[PDB]
């Protein structure tokens, strides 16, 4: 068994990572006091849950995870939540002034104040690791400590735990929802930084999860709880393989080589089905979920497949499942719609069934399903989200609007071009894999 | 980032200064004695950005300062008057003749260092201090020219700290005497360097809202602070409650200001008031954004909006909100710069004012406000051209070229303003 | 009130529409980069499809459909029609990638004056992916007004030169060629559940031999029309493609 | 389907329709360069500042 240690930055972050945790014990019969009936190996073990879980000598399943805010608003509900007894105080970290949506103060002034601590605590579970195999790292583009604290800590972890992969969890900026005006630059800047540094990255548009809220759950005005508990699903659908038995992405590295050949093109498409109201059915078979995974309606990023190729397609199920019923699925999908693989790869799927069926938050707007299917797809399309970010952030810079704010924290002026050209590398990259 | 440090100024600022406390004291429950006495939990989980506490009463964190003591005596005897910490009340006794150069040069430094001995200790109890909030005109000479003298020395002792004003520009509609343009020109310079978010309240504005909309046949002074309270209090909302947008003052200066200078602010509010019938959203977003509810007295259609904060307060429907913001921004899209995506950003508070129902603070960064320095620009240009009314500031040590200066810096800003207005 | 922006001032059928939607007082003109837009007329090459249906609180359409370009341009015609078992084909002639352009030996020549002749059909898709064909073609004219012969005199001329109409011997095939093209590709561009929505206005080209028989030329993704033409054909797009999703015949309905 | 693989918590395979850093001391360095600007800005302020202090008692 080999452990993974999640983190969670900002606002955020850190509320996607308390519906996380919170669905994660669901899952595994974890109570809010922090015990587990089921486990019988008391005060320890190697179980596949316990990658994301360790345990005290008093049958506490405590999470390998640590949440860190430049401000306490946020991680003080967790102090305080229905999960508080769960976390050990040394996991939550905050600051009192954050990054006022700045990229430049999350990642010079503010964050190298903090930078240091943040590690030291990482270092504290990471030493009570027998194989760690890397980080999962939670955050927004958006915000001044999702992006600017981000960057930097990526940076650090690269240096501290080199041989260790990273995974990313990020919210793509929408403007239904958004906070700031300079969204847009905050996000070039920490793709800019970040992508090095980062072995393949799931991007969640709020756009896409507000109006799927919208739609399929018949919310009116979405809030980020009902935005987070949804996101979560999808989080515990990527991250289910991980923590259950299983034979795929049973680790870290398993995700970037079976998602991302390509390096810098790290940023699969997922795709979820199906959403339900709980206010509600007729249940869905496995050709009606596997179909749905190719409705743009249904993806994290709003964006087209048909018109780009895919590298990479990945169908993970939970539910009544039998492989029967997904190749019966496939085949039809295949004749019946535009599924164009690159010319050096192979047109397939890794397929991944887990019996236990999606578990939802009691009080939630989830209704039960009895199958679900989530698809990560590696398609060029999601170049449509650089495109539309990278067209703002041009918008913007022409004038010069907002600049004198980051240049004001230290950053210089050179880093916003710089971090551009680098998206122009990127956007150019996707061009001539899908032409 | 959770306590503002408030100043109030001069005649005007004092005056409106009190109003302002008086108004969000009733807000978040809390009567004239300090103690709370409140309904809601709302009131209090964010009581801390304005109120210390003491016996749990809750005291404003406001200096008063004035260099005459006859304002600051009858805010002691007013409604709210026992409120304020006793030592807060920082006068002296010449007074500032209406003279900036008084106010800033000669009385005003022999009070100042007073000040900030208060402004020291109220700022050195803070958890996290977002910054200071300053009330006062521009027209007379203790608010004006103390209020900037003020900001410049809190910069310099909180250079990384945000300063935010709501400043009162003179008018000849309400005028107290003929050198409040010299006056305001010069603070406007001072306020260009210092501040970094002006709301920019026009009592010609104020005036013909309360003659023409509101229909009074004689404003009073009164009748004027009785929109200046409710702007203010509307434009604070963001800061005095929970809430995502806008929720400190950085953060607001972040999304509001994409340059330094540009930083002045026109404010609007819906309704008029002086009332049982209560509007409908898409009635509250027409009138937040028509000309006639702007406290600066300025057409926005001859202008185009850098950023924009609609701030609704009431019972209503998040949706409908969303639905009509969204909707006066693709209808009128060609007042608004295409350079700045996404540059109108709304929040609801479920908390309305007192005797309203539902209501709509508008909160704009329009180029459009330089029709309001241009307006102080040919009224100051008119008597300086002859150097008139000058020996009452060259008898206090000004020069001749420190007017000059003041003049030419203001013209400055009136080109920024039309150079982002026809890219 | 609709807003709508242009892109394309060479397009001469869309600046005709452009001058009908300012003439309804419910369409309001933006300028080419103004994003807050109901409806874009967008320019013919690189068209920022990725940049459509993001919007809050607007529905935005535009007037081309992503991924035509594979019918439109020959080069992919020819792969289309080759390797989709929908068409495999025997309206097309044979092309790759004994007189060859396959250039058609004996065509359709038009009494008096030994001419050839092409005919022009103008096919509109809305959003929802009806086939709309115009009802006024066109006729394009030795071999070895203004060369346009519309509908009514071809007509005229078949029943007396060859005792026909124009329906039963060249349009019953035309009909069919635009169905099985249109829907062949049907799955790879519709905008059913996509973010934002399309349509397009298509110009097919048609051949006759003296058999009576139909072939496929080339089909044009940014066709022009005959000047008698452009105000009927253009007032029929507002009707049928623009006010169907933004409210405020002259077309058959090739129906499935 | 290939690489067929079953447990008691659920099953995998794979099918087939078609065959085809900076260092610590360079981070420390650009963060210190971006805090020495900052110190620079705010020096050039409170020098600015110094300047109307001076003028102030000229008046
Ligand atoms: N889906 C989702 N998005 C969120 C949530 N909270 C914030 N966001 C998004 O994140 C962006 C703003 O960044 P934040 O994470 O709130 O800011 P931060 O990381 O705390 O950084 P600073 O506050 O500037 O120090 C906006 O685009 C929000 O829409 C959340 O709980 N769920
Ligand atoms: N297989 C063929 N046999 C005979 N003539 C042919 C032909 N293919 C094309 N042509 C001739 O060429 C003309 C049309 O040219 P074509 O459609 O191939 O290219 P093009 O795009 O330049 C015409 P348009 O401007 O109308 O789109 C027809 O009038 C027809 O006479
Ligand atoms: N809105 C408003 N403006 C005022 C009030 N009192 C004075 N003013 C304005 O302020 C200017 C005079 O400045 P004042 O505050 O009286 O001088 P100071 O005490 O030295 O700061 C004039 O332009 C007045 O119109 C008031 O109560 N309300
Ligand atoms: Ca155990
Ligand atoms: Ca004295
Ligand atoms: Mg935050
Ligand atoms: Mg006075
Ligand atoms: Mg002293």
């Amino acid at each position: 068994m080999r452990e993974c240690i999640s983190i969670h930055v900002g606002q955020a972050g850190v509320q996607i990572g308390n519906a996380c945790w919170e669905l994660y014990c669901l899952e595994h019969g974890i109570q809010p006091d922090g015990q587990m009936p089921s486990d019988k190996t008391i005060g320890g073990g190697d179980d596949s849950f316990n990658t994301f879980f360790s345990e005290t000598g008093a049958g506490k399943h405590v999470p390998r995870a640590v949440f860190v805010d430049l401000e306490p608003t946020v991680i003080d509900e967790v102090r305080t939540g229905t999960y508080r007894q769960l976390f050990h105080p040394e996991q939550l970290i905050t600051g009192k002034e954050d990054a006022a949506n700045n990229y430049a103060r999350g990642h010079y002034t503010i964050g190298k104040e903090i930078i240091d601590l943040v590690l030291d605590r990482i270092r504290k579970l990471a030493d009570q690791c027998t194989g760690l195999q890397g980080f999962l790292v939670f955050h927004s583009f958006g915000g001044g400590t999702g992006s600017g604290f981000t960057s930097l800590l990526m940076e650090r972890l690269s240096v501290d735990y080199g041989k260790k992969s990273k995974l990313e969890f990020s919210i793509y900026p929408a403007p239904q929802v958004s906070t700031a005006v300079v969204e847009p630059y905050n996000s070039i800047l920490t793709t800019h930084t970040t992508l090095e540094h980062s072995d393949c990255a799931f991007m969640v548009d709020n756009e896409a999860i507000y109006d799927i809220c919208r739609r399929n759950l018949d919310i009116e005005r979405p809030t980020y709880t009902n935005l987070n508990r949804l996101i979560s699903q999808i989080v515990s659908s990527i991250t289910a393989s991980l923590r259950f038995d299983g034979a795929l992405n049973v680790d870290l590295t398993e995700f970037q080589t079976n998602l991302v050949p390509y390096p810098r093109i790290h940023f699969p498409l997922a795709t979820y089905a199906p959403v339900i109201s709980a206010e509600k059915h007729e249940q869905l078979s496995v050709a009606e979920i596997t179909n749905a995974c190719f409705e743009p309606a249904n993806q994290m990023v709003k964006c087209d497949p048909r018109h780009g190729k895919y590298m990479a397609c990945c169908l993970l199920y939970r539910g009544d499942v039998v492989p029967k019923d997904v190749n019966a699925a496939i085949a039809t999908i295949k004749t019946k719609r535009s599924i164009q693989f690159v010319d050096w790869c192979p047109t397939g799927f890794k397929v991944g069934i887990n019996y236990q069926p999606p578990t939802v938050v009691p009080g939630g707007d989830l209704a039960k399903v009895q199958r679900a299917v989530c698809m990560l797809s590696n398609t060029t399309a999601i170049a449509e989200a650089w495109a539309r970010l990278d067209h703002k952030f041009d918008l913007m810079y022409a004038k010069r609007a907002f600049v004198h704010w980051y240049v004001g924290e230290g950053m210089e002026e050179g880093e916003f071009s710089e971090a551009r050209e680098d998206m122009a590398a990127l956007e150019k990259d996707y061009e001539e894999v899908g032409v | 980032m959770r306590e503002i440090v408030h100043i109030q100024a001069g005649q005007c600022g004092n005056q409106i200064g009190a109003k302002f406390w008086e108004v969000i004291s009733d807000e978040h429950g809390i009567d004239p004695t300090g103690s709370y006495h409140g309904d809601s939990d709302l009131q209090l989980e964010r009581i801390n950005v304005y109120y210390n506490e003491a016996g749990n009463k809750y005291v404003p964190r406001a200096i008063l300062v004035d260099l005459e003591p006859g304002t600051m005596d009858s805010v002691r005897s007013g409604p709210f008057g026992q409120i304020f910490r006793p030592d807060n009340f920082v006068f002296g006794q010449s007074g500032a003749g209406n003279n900036w150069a008084k106010g800033h040069y000669t009385e005003g430094a022999e009070l100042v260092d007073s000040v900030l001995d208060v402004v020291r200790k109220e700022s050195e109890s803070c958890d996290c201090l977002q910054g200071f909030q300053l009330t006062h005109s521009l027209g007379g000479g203790t608010g004006s020219g103390m209020g900037t003298l003020l900001i410049s020395k809190i910069r310099e002792e909180y250079p990384d700290r945000i300063m935010n004003t709501f400043s009162v520009m003179p008018s000849p509609k309400v005028s107290d005497t003929v050198v409040e343009p010299y006056n305001a020109t010069l603070s406007v310079h001072q306020l260009v360097e210092n501040t970094d978010e002006t709301y920019c309240i026009d009592n010609e504005a104020l005036y013909d809202i309360c003659f023409r909309t509101l229909k009074l046949t004689t404003p009073t002074y009164g009748d004027l602070n009785h929109l200046v309270s409710a702007t203010m209090s509307g434009v604070t909302t963001c800061l005095r409650f929970p809430g995502q947008l806008n929720a400190d003052l950085r953060k607001l200066a972040v999304n509001m200001v994409p340059f330094p200078r540009l930083h002045f602010f026109m404010p609007g509010f819906a309704p008029l008031t002086s009332q049982y019938r209560a509007l409908t959203v898409p009635e509250l977003t027409q009138q937040m954004f028509d000309s006639k509810n702007m406290m600066a007295a300025c057409d926005p259609r001859h202008g185009r909006y850098l950023t924009v904060a609609a701030i609704f307060r009431g019972r209503m429907s998040m949706k409908e909100v969303d639905e009509q913001m969204l909707n006066v921004q693709n209808k009128n899209s060609s007042y608004f710069v295409e350079w700045i995506p996404n540059n109108v950003k709304t929040a609801v508070c479920d908390i309305p004012p007192r005797g309203l129902k539902m209501s709509a603070t508008f909160i704009g960064n329009s180029t459009a406000i330089q029709e309001l320095f241009k307006r102080i620009s040919e009224q100051f240009t008119a008597m300086f051209r002859r150097k008139a009314f000058l020996h009452w500031y060259t008898g206090e040590g000004m020069d001749e070229m420190e007017f000059t200066e003041a003049e030419s810096n203001m013209n400055d800003l009136v080109s920024e303003y039309q150079q982002y207005q026809d890219a | 009130m609709y807003t709508f922006v242009v892109r394309d001032e060479n397009s001469s059928v869309y600046a005709e529409v452009s001058r009908l939607l300012l003439a309804t007082g419910q369409w309001k003109r933006l300028r080419k980069d103004n994003p807050r837009f109901n409806l874009m007329l967008g320019e013919r090459n690189r068209l920022p499809f990725g940049r459509l249906g993001h919007e809050p609180g607007l529905v935005q359409l535009v007037n081309y459909y992503r991924g035509a370009d594979k019918l439109c341009r020959k080069a992919s015609l020819v792969k289309l029609i080759k390797t989709s078992p929908e068409l495999s084909c025997t309206w097309f002639p044979e092309s790759y990638v004994n007189v060859w352009i396959k250039y058609l030996e004996k065509p359709l020549l038009l009494e008096p004056g030994h001419r050839k002749f092409d005919i022009r059909s103008w096919v509109l898709v809305d959003h929802l992916y009806n086939i709309y064909l115009y009802r006024e073609g066109v006729l394009r004219t030795p071999y070895n007004e203004g060369n346009e012969m519309f509908f009514e005199e071809f007509n005229q001329y078949l029943m007396d030169a060859l005792n026909t109409t124009l329906e039963n011997s060249i349009l019953l095939q035309i009909k069919h060629i635009i169905r099985s093209c249109l829907m062949c590709i049907e799955p790879a561009i519709s905008t059913k559940h996509l973010h934002y929505q399309s349509f397009q206005l298509f110009g097919f080209d048609f051949m006759v031999d003296e058999e009576l028989k139909v072939w496929l030329i080339e089909v044009n993704g940014a066709p022009a029309c005959a000047q008698k033409l452009y105000a009927e054909l253009c007032q029929g797009i507002v009707d049928v493609a623009i006010s169907s999703v933004f409210p405020l015949s002259i077309f058959i309905k090739l129906h499935h | 389907v290939i690489e067929l693989n079953k447990c008691t918590s659920g099953q995998s395979f794979e099918v087939i329709l078609k065959p085809p850093d900076p260092s610590l001391e360079e981070i420390q360095k650009k963060l210190e360069a971006a805090e020495e600007r900052r110190k620079y800005q705010e020096a050039e302020l409170l020098k600015h500042l110094a300047e109307k202090r001076e003028h102030e008692r000229e008046v």
